[PDB]
């Protein structure tokens, strides 16, 4: 009951959702032949939230997998914890989007989107009490970005009683592998504030710098950052399946953090990240948790807290723990930093609790922000979108697949529209 | 004696022929110009004070003067009639309400509310600090009673409130000590051969408008009277002092 | 709506009427 | 031929219904899975072989606390069907929790209250506990007592509440629950009981001399003031006060039936030694302003009514002492109309202490429960909060989301400030 699906698009979201997939399965005790060996009953009291039961008492996933490109699906299986996924829920395309948004949305997304609404809809009713869903994609693409719209937009046609959770990752301007993130990023969000109810915006600069400055790694791949946020991911969804002093599932998060409709795009942390030769000289409370925490430092999102007040925030701490600390904190945290918090919100942090921490620490806490701060990132895009669009560089390639031209100015428009809207409250 | 409006607003039929009665009482041709005004058509509409906002720029000694004026251009009641009930021993928050919907009414105000609409209004500035002072004093045979707000902004004491009397009610902040103060109402009072008895002098009022801090009178009080001025300003003296450095509690 | 016009009504007169005895008490 | 029944809503009220019941097992010696090894009759009913059901409705909208309860070691003290659940949250919105999820729900609750008071002969009135601040306490409550008001009319309601803090809050949308559930518990219960957390995490820093207090020990203090109130029934001493008594005692107008409670000695083991507590002593702790469960200072208010439920030893010449000594002090302020303001009740029963919290094991112990009108200002710090939200619209969409209507918020406020004003215009003088 209160289950969730779980979909993946694109090759990111198909790595992070592999990552994820992997820490929760850990979390919970669960084999990667599909077999439970864990050790404690309160795995198996709530693992219906994430997993079916099937015959031989093992569990299989409930995630779908999409992508243009059979490649992702064939190094999916290949990778470890890939065998728990049943076949049939993997559906791929001939050919991928070529980072073509047109072409994932109109051309060739509609050939496959019947297979994945046929999928999801046939998950949806192997259930009683579905709380919503959750996918995980990129805005800079064109099978990610557009046929994840299309889906969540589908989606929403259908279910317009339930929630989603988008966790996208966005285009930063300085890491950029692609010459046209800003057309594929506009058209996305364009459809993105409509369709979803709470996106988590996530980007490569700033978990970069986090690797290097806080965790202090040489080489950094793309497992370390696919780590840290798919820590996030299961952070978030943690009172669903574990009991705690306060407990806290998504829709209370939704109504304590999305004061107004069209405001609900979020910048999460997470707490403690320490490397490892400064393992030793660290005390593991509650005050280095939540100083951790609001650090700008230690930010998932590349922009400055500074520059910008909190509408709403929430930290969804994990362990045992007295809750006069996480008052106390939580209140002189705001008391300190009056002038980074809004004045027409009395208060300003929705805590929660939980009993179970994750597996190798005793102590955690993920951080979930709205800031007034976050709309400098869609103003880079904007700059780089009316840097293109003037000269009409590399456009044809989306007229070409039938696309027509005046959905870049309403696009734009509505980026002005949205940036407008949280400038407002500032 | 002067009575006092409880039925909220608009005024009721009772305190109203109450009110007409007693003015047709007192003023000596009585029904002439009280019928007039009852039966008059059309009446001129008095204008709206704006209630000032406080400038960086300007000085705090011509703050402490444009308050003034506001209250000096709001017409000091003398219709015997008192229109806003207040308590002494009401919270302080209370007390806020009924000052800020006095100055949206913008009504005739006595002494009382007049300093409770000076407290509203200094509210905003940390810097300045107020407190009340008042006098029971003896004249043609009964006793009375006022009640001014003593200010002590940068190093200097003044005083703001209201009376039917000129003098009475005003001084700016040119005071070194406030027995000086203190002694120059007594020496204005007895310009008017009015002898005062009792001094009273209260505390500094807290800056937080939403509290329920009750305001204090009675915290020191002498016999001004009985006894010679030079123990008075000593025993004066030592009270500033000793409100001044927050001692007092 | 008339509750306005009956504060007006009452403003006016009770100023006019302290006016009034304003000058008196001058005279006094 | 004495009774009340239980009803516990929400995480709040659940966790603390924990609480009590642990307690009430433990003072009439009943084995946690219900065997004993006649006066458990107010709270537990014998069905043959000794086996002892509690009356409670353990009820919340989500299962996760009462499947904690039902795996819980409790898990056979409570027969299994009182244990209602929901499929979701009320997710901290009142509209959920009064039109949308409580309408599946409340019939299947009613029903078994209907059951539980036709077990009983006779019935003195209902125990609910419920939290402000959430959309479950809220709403739910709400439905329930508008159902059984108009369902018995002639049953008091005792509401045990848990009011949001001043500072310390856990919720973003808190003045808006309260301020609509203001008009539930007004006009329908008959005595609401306001406590707050911040008061208690001061009186567990001081007192207790505890650093680190989580809610269990919150929600011992709460269950040791309801064993005391619930004392007179279950005991016999010198003076018994049942529920219609101090009722009767208490409110001296309809509309104003808020009082806050004390308890003493709270102290901690290794003071107990150089303390004497005698009933001087006690009486005199009930009334300094740092033992209010509510974070408000009494000493800005005055006392309309008052009610010292002692119990353990003591004799009602030691009472009257003490209260004498109280009448004299100037500090302590009463009304002018209440020239008799003390309702005493003796019991020879004494405190019980659970084995696993931290308390004194002390001889005599006094609940003091006042009818102030210091209360005002936990209120009016809450209408602050609304006005500066409401202002803005902010969050109104989630709740007319949910079929509630706009118009409410508004009458909500202006029953709240007649309410206020109400409680400040009795106590003026004369
Ligand atoms: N934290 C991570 N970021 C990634 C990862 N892979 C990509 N990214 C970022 O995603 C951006 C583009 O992602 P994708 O390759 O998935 C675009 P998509 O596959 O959906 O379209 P097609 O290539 O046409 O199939 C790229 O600029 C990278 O900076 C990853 O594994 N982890
Ligand atoms: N004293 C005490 N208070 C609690 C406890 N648990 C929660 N609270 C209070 O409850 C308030 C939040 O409302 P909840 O009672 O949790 O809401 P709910 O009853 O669970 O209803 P939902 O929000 O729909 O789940 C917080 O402000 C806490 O102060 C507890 O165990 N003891
Ligand atoms: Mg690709
Ligand atoms: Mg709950």
């Amino acid at each position: 009951m209160r289950e969730i699906v779980h979909i993946q698009a694109g090759q990111c979201g198909n790595q992070i959702g592999a990552k994820f997939w992997e820490v929760i399965s850990d979390e919970h005790g669960i084999d990667p032949t599909g077999s439970y060996h864990g050790d404690s009953d309160l795995q198996l009291e709530r693992i219906n939230v994430y997993y079916n039961e099937a015959a031989g008492n093992k569990y299989v996933p409930r995630a779908i997998l999409v992508d243009l490109e059979p490649g992702t699906m064939d190094s999916v299986r290949s990778g470890p914890f890939g065998q728990i996924f049943r076949p049939d829920n993997f559906v791929f395309g001939q050919s991928g989007a070529g980072n073509n948004w047109a072409k994932g949305h109109y051309t060739e997304g509609a050939e496959l989107v019947d297979s994945v609404l046929d999928v999801v809809r046939k998950e949806s009713e192997s259930c009683d009490c579905l709380q919503g869903f959750q996918l995980t994609h990129s805005l800079g693409g064109g099978t990610g970005s557009g046929m994840g719209t299309l889906l969540i937009s589908k989606i929403r046609e259908e279910y317009p009683d339930r929630i989603m959770n988008t966790f996208s990752v966005v285009p930063s301007p300085k890491v950029s592998d692609t010459v046209v993130e800003p057309y594929n990023a506009t058209l996305s969000v364009h459809q993105l504030v409509e369709n979803t109810d709470e996106t988590y915006c996530i980007d490569n600069e700033a978990l970069y710098d986090i690797c290097f400055r806080t965790l202090k790694l040489t080489t950094p791949t793309y497992g370390d950052l696919n780590h840290l946020v798919s820590a996030t991911m299961s952070g978030v969804t943690t009172c669903l399946r574990f009991p705690g002093q306060l407990n806290a599932d998504l829709r209370k998060l939704a109504v304590n953090m999305v004061p107004f409709p069209r405001l609900h795009f979020f910048m999460p942390g997470f707490a403690p990240l320490t490397s490892r030769g400064s393992q030793q000289y660290r005390a593991l409370t509650v005050p280095e948790l939540t100083q951790q925490m609001f650090d700008a430092k230690n930010m998932m999102a590349a922009c400055d807290p500074r520059h910008g007040r909190y509408l709403t925030v929430a930290a969804v701490f994990r362990g045992r723990m007295s809750m006069k600390e996480v008052d106390e904190q939580m209140l002189n945290v705001q008391n300190k930093n009056s002038s980074y918090f809004v004045e027409w919100i009395p208060n300003n942090v929705k805590t929660a609790v939980c009993d179970i921490p994750p597996r190798g620490l005793k102590m955690s806490a993920t951080f979930i922000g709205n800031s007034t701060a976050i709309q400098e990132l869609f103003k880079r895009i904007s700059e780089q979108f009316t840097a293109m669009f003037r000269r009409k560089a590399f456009l044809h390639w989306y007229t070409g697949e039938g696309m027509d031209e005046m959905e870049f100015t309403e696009a734009e428009s509505n980026m002005n529209d949205l940036v407008s809207e949280y400038q407002q409250y500032q | 004696l002067f009575h006092v409006n409880k039925s909220g607003f608009p005024i009721d039929s009772h305190t109203w022929e109450r009110m007409w009665m007693h003015v047709a009482k007192v003023h000596p041709k009585g029904g002439e110009m009280v019928g007039a005004i009852r039966n008059a058509a059309f009446l001129a509409k008095p204008s709206i004070p704006q209630v000032p906002n406080y400038r960086l720029s300007m000085t705090i000694p011509d703050w402490l003067q444009a308050i003034q004026n506001y209250m000096k251009t709001l017409q000091y009641n003398h219709t015997g009639t008192q229109f806003f009930e207040i308590r002494k021993m009401r919270p302080l928050s209370g007390l806020m309400e009924t000052a800020k919907e006095m100055t949206r009414e913008s009504l005739p105000i006595k002494a009382l509310e007049a300093v409770i609409l000076g407290i509203y209004l200094t509210n905003g500035q940390p810097s300045i600090e107020r407190f009340p002072i008042s006098f029971k004093t003896y004249f043609s045979g009964n006793y009375f009673h006022h009640v001014v707000l003593g200010i002590y902004c940068n190093g200097r004491y003044g005083s703001l409130g209201m009376s039917r009397r000129a003098e009475l009610m005003d001084k700016p902040l040119t005071f070194r000590t406030l027995s000086d103060l203190i002694f120059d109402f007594e020496d204005s009072y007895k310009k008017y051969l009015h002898t005062v008895k009792k001094v009273k002098i209260g505390l500094y009022v807290p800056h937080e408008p939403h509290s329920f801090q009750p305001i204090e009178w009675k915290q020191l009080v002498l016999n001004v009277s009985k006894m010679l001025r030079a123990d008075i300003r000593k025993e004066l003296e030592k009270y500033a002092r000793d409100m001044r450095m927050k001692i007092l509690k | 709506s008339a509750q306005q016009e009956l504060k007006q009504r009452q403003r006016a007169e009770i100023y006019a009427l302290n006016r009034v005895m304003t000058e008196l008490e001058q005279q006094q | 031929m004495r009774e009340c029944i239980s009803i516990h809503v929400g995480q709040a009220g659940v966790q603390i219904g924990n609480a009590c019941w642990e307690l009430y097992c433990l003072e009439h010696g009943i084995q946690p899975d219900g065997q004993m090894p006649d006066s458990f009759n107010t709270f537990f009913s014998e069905t043959g072989a000794g086996k002892h059901v509690p009356r409670a409705v353990f009820v919340d909208l989500e299962p996760t606390v009462i499947d904690e309860v039902r795996t819980g070691t409790y898990r056979q003290l409570f027969h299994p069907e009182q244990l209602i659940t929901g499929k979701e949250d009320a997710a901290n919105n009142y509209a959920r929790g009064h039109y949308t999820i409580g309408k599946e729900i409340i019939d299947l609750v009613l029903d078994r209250i209907r059951k539980l008071a036709d077990q009983c002969t006779g019935l003195q009135g209902f125990l609910v506990f419920h939290s402000f601040g959430g959309g479950t306490g809220s709403g739910f409550t709400s439905l329930l007592m508008e159902r059984l008001s108009v369902d018995y009319g002639k049953k008091s309601k005792l509401e045990f509440s848990i009011y949001p803090a001043p500072q310390v809050s856990t919720a973003v949308v808190e003045p808006y629950n309260s301020i609509l559930t203001t008009h539930t518990t007004l006009e329908h219960s008959d005595c609401a009981f306001m406590v707050d957390n911040e008061a208690i995490y001061d009186i567990c820093r001081r007192n207790l001399d505890i650093e680190r207090p989580t809610y269990t020990n919150l929600n011992r203090l709460i269950s040791q003031i309801v064993s005391s109130i619930t004392a007179s029934l279950r005991f016999d001493g010198a003076l018994n006060v049942d529920l219609t008594e101090f009722q009767t005692n208490l409110v001296p107008y309809p509309r104003i039936h808020f009082p806050l409670a004390t308890y003493a000695p709270v102290i901690s083991a290794e003071k107990a030694y150089h303390e004497q507590l005698s009933v001087a002593e006690i009486t005199n702790a009930c009334f300094e302003p740092a033992n209010q469960m509510v974070k408000c200072d009494p000493r800005h208010g005055k006392y309309m009514a008052c009610c010292l439920l002692y119990r353990g030893d003591v004799v009602p010449k030691d009472v009257n002492a003490a209260i004498a000594t109280i009448k004299t002090k100037r500090s302590i302020q009463f009304v002018d109309w209440c020239p008799t303001g003390f309702k005493v009740g003796i019991n020879y029963q004494p405190p019980t202490v659970v084995p696993g919290g931290d308390l004194a094991k002390v001889q005599r112990a006094v609940c003091m429960l006042s009818n102030t009108t210091a209360i005002a200002e936990a209120w009016a710090r809450l209408d602050h909060k609304f006005d500066l939200m409401y202002a803005k619209r902010a969050f109104v969409h989630w709740y007319v989301g949910e079929g509630m209507e706009e118009g409410e918020f508004s009458e909500a406020r202006e029953d709240m400030a007649a309410l206020e004003k109400d409680y400040e215009e009795v106590g003026v003088d004369s």
